[PDB]
RNA sequence: GUUAAUGUAGCUUAAUACAAAGCAAAGCACUGAAAAUGCUUAGAUGGAAUUGUCCCAUAAACA
């Protein structure tokens, strides 16, 4: 099931802190990506 | 600071999650385990029936691979 | 009768926290699953963005055993994670006094 | 003796399920502590971009909303796999079957399997097959007779003219038990996913 | 109805004693992954005889 890794954290030392993003598709379909700014979401072109 | 009340609730839910994904593992592990039954089910079936089918069936694919899968 | 090659996959994913939760779950189930991984080695970035791609060696399969595998893939395979298929392509000195009397 | 095949053909689905609220709460535990382990108009700009992501309409994560009755068409689900599943009537039997056919010797089969693919959809449907090992075998005796249960997953679907004369019927895992009653047809969830 | 049944917890022909045991399995931490390591998790004798067959719950095929 998608679900059984989906809950996922990072493993990395020391780095900026990261926000989640929506990365929107051509499609519509969305899916959500950590990303270096505090952005709201993302537009594939 | 983190009071240990939260901490508390916060190792309780976990301990949940915990238990949870050890039910997790049963439920998919039973789960595999009926559909390689039904699998090898098949397999002793069939052999039974006719083994000439399963020799040309236990033989490999070349163009099978490279199989991508979203 | 035939055993299959040994198989690399290409996990390829935006985001390599991801791709890693992925690659060591697969990792996991696939030494419970008796699939022997030689190698989970890392592709370099797809800088222009950038993409992170992740190889886990799977090493070894049969054709009831992939047929069942490759579909729990599919289930297991989390959001926008896109798998790959494709086949596959120094020693010590302890190794070495073992290979010259072969060799001799 | 009676040679008979079928398939139990297998349709992805397009769009995962929602996480469970156990997942939430754990999601929000796991961003909370990376957070503190980080090493440290903007709402104009969130306006503009929540609003981008309203006009963009995403995939519904199931299209069964406006049929509810939509057995006959390929999307009956999106969360879970479909099964085809078509009506059919023996001379001394008359059940709900998984779509079945006549093979031969001459024809292997992935040939039969293949034939069943489109036969009983007389359109042009992709599908795909990995091995040649089938799934399940039940036999029915009133004279010897056997079927074949093989296995196929679906690529694509030009499944045209969805509202067919014909009982096909699309069913995940809650019709299987409703429409197959025997053992022999009601197991056929022991090689389903 | 006859078979075949399956009948301490994934496994064990551990145990019936002074304990329902050991092992497998699970979460978190530890950064390549895995393993190891530390801190944590969840459990069963259907139930007997008698052991190194019933017995009814159950039970497909026989029917």
């Amino acid at each position: 099931d998608c679900s059984r890794a989906s809950l996922t954290r990072l493993r990395r030392q020391a780095y900026a802190r990261l926000y989640p993003v929506l990365l929107v598709k051509q499609d519509g379909s969305t899916i959500h990506i950590r990303y270096r700014e505090p952005r709201r979401m993302l537009a594939m072109p | 600071e983190h009071s240990p009340e939260e901490s508390e609730r916060r190792a309780l839910l976990l301990k949940r999650w915990a238990l949870f994904k050890q039910q997790e593992h049963e439920m998919e592990r039973d789960a595999i385990r009926s559909m390689l039954e039904a699998q090898q089910e098949a397999l002793e079936e069939l052999k039974l029936e006719s083994a000439e089918l399963y020799a040309e069936a236990i033989k490999r694919d070349t163009s099978l691979f490279p199989f991508e899968k979203e | 009768d035939y055993e299959y090659g040994v198989l690399n996959i290409h996990l390829t994913a935006y985001d390599m926290s991801l791709a890693e939760s992925y690659a060591q779950y697969v990792h996991r189930l696939c030494n419970r699953l008796s699939i022997k991984v030689e190698e989970s080695y890392a592709m370099p970035t797809k800088t222009m963005l950038t993409t992170h791609e992740r190889v886990v060696q799977i090493s070894g399969l049969s054709a009831t055993f992939a047929e069942i595998f490759l579909e729990v893939l599919q289930s297991n395979l989390p959001e926008g994670v896109r798998l790959s298929v494709r086949e596959h392509t120094f020693k010590a000195r302890p190794e070495l006094e073992e290979l010259l009397a072969k060799l001799n | 003796w009676r040679l008979s095949g079928a398939l139990c053909l297998q349709r992805p689905p397009l769009i995962t399920k929602a996480l469970t609220p156990l997942q939430e709460e754990m999601a929000g535990l796991l961003q909370q502590i990376e957070v503190e382990r980080s090493l440290y108009l903007a709402q104009d700009l969130e306006d503009m971009w929540e609003q981008a992501f309203l006009q963009f309409r995403p995939g519904a994560r199931e299209t069964e909303a406006d049929k509810k009755n939509d057995r006959t068409s390929l999307h009956r689900k999106l969360d879970r796999n479909l099964v085809l599943l078509v009506r059919e009537k023996l001379g001394d039997q008359d059940v709900w079957m998984l779509p079945q056919v006549e093979w031969q010797p001459g024809e292997t089969l992935r040939g039969t399997a293949e034939r069943i693919l489109a036969t009983l959809s007389e359109n042009n449907m992709e599908a795909k097959f990995l091995g040649n090992a089938p799934c399940g075998h039940y036999k029915f005796k009133f004279l010897g007779v056997k079927v074949f249960f093989f296995k196929a997953l679906l690529l694509t679907g030009d499944f045209v003219q969805a509202g067919k004369k014909s009982r096909h019927v699309w069913a995940s895992k809650e019709e299987l038990g409703d429409y197959l009653q025997p053992k022999y047809l009601a197991q056929v969830r022991r090689f389903l996913l």
